[PDB]
């Protein structure tokens, strides 16, 4: 429900997201890939629906990551697009764009697509 | 590994 | 820079973003429809690369609005996500994704996709 | 009719 | 491994995908809705590698359906692109996008994207 | 109408799509890029919808190149999913997704996707 | 249900 | 490089 999406969740392949859901629909914390070393570590931030419909919808959320911090630059940026369903197995259910900056000559060739599921074990 | 995305 | 990406953008359907890039990487601004007026404006978050390799490269960057303000609620999200590209015309070339909450059975047909140009008019 | 665009 | 592709699929919602594979890259077949009845039948066509690399890579396929038969016309079309892996437990994993005829007004609104994973289940 | 589909479309990028539609809904041709020549050339096969719904609507298609002729192979495959709108300046508008085989550490980026607008010039 | 694809 | 596009 709402407010279930404050803590720490995983995708299937070990990396973590770590967020905060303000009452008024902002989305703050951390991404981290699996490993886990202290700087895998990215900031991110977002939006979500602070008051969903009250049949049983799931709950409309977004968020970004660029991937520069102080020690890599990977000049690059991915957005995370999805809904977030509560119950005794919560999850995130999301699909994600990931940009890279390129020359004009290679912009055809430079967004991928891929999904992700996050859960809490 | 080579993309901090993943892995 | 964050210089070349603050101002007004405009797209091909006549929707405005209003965008401010601080220096720690941060994206912050409002998105509205060609009808104009007050609200058809919602609050947009996101994040580019600071420090952008050089060559004749774009910068990454990419933001979301969730559809709800103090006068509808549209009950979804929508994340835009490409690059900047700064000369003589400036532009914003990006892919996006719309995602409405639904019921788990129509859960399959949730997402809607598609792409935007942003061309420059004001710091 | 949604309000992204027009 | 190649010609394994032939044979007949289940997605995760019920839905059954028998296909043929030539052996020159073709790919045809028909695809029906859950509930089964004899028309949710519709035609689909393909390409997919019909000579894949040697290191443990997935085989690269594509096939499209138009959502008309003799007794319905959505007007829509439905285009899944993926790969498919061997072994004890065989699978076929992609992305689609869902198009339908629209007027110029509401073009922007046109394509929906998911994904699909077929087992033999 | 599967007249009005018929014919030899370009892409803005310079690249060559030669397409027959026959009246049970199939779409059979070549695709080729700008270099031109023989090979560059690989086949296409899709489906359109034979009946399309009067209005000013555009009429539904899709279709698959594998990136594999007797010359090269890239191991992977491309799917296009849009729409033709006719007039005098008539247009396919689409969407594309390509996949790459890679191992199962890998598989997370295999797939990329973009769009393309074809001009006809020719049936 | 009211599209052919699922369900 | 790829030969969708050049």
């Amino acid at each position: 429900a709402e407010a279930g999406i404050t803590g720490t969740w995983y995708n299937q392949l070990g990396s973590t997201f770590i967020v905060t859901a303000g009452a008024d629909g902002a989305l703050t914390g951390t991404y981290e890939s699996a490993v886990g070393n202290a700087e895998s570590r990215y900031v991110l931030t977002g939006r979500y629906d602070s008051a969903p419909a009250t049949d049983g919808s799931g709950t409309a959320l977004g968020w970004t990551v660029a991937w520069k911090n102080n020690y890599r630059n990977a000049h690059s940026a991915t957005t995370w697009s999805g809904q977030y369903v509560g119950g005794a197995e919560a999850r995130i259910n999301t699909q994600w764009l990931l940009t890279s900056g390129t020359t004009e000559a290679n912009a055809w060739k430079s967004t991928l697509v891929g999904h992700d599921t996050f859960t809490k074990v | 590994f080579c993309h901090p995305q993943n892995t």
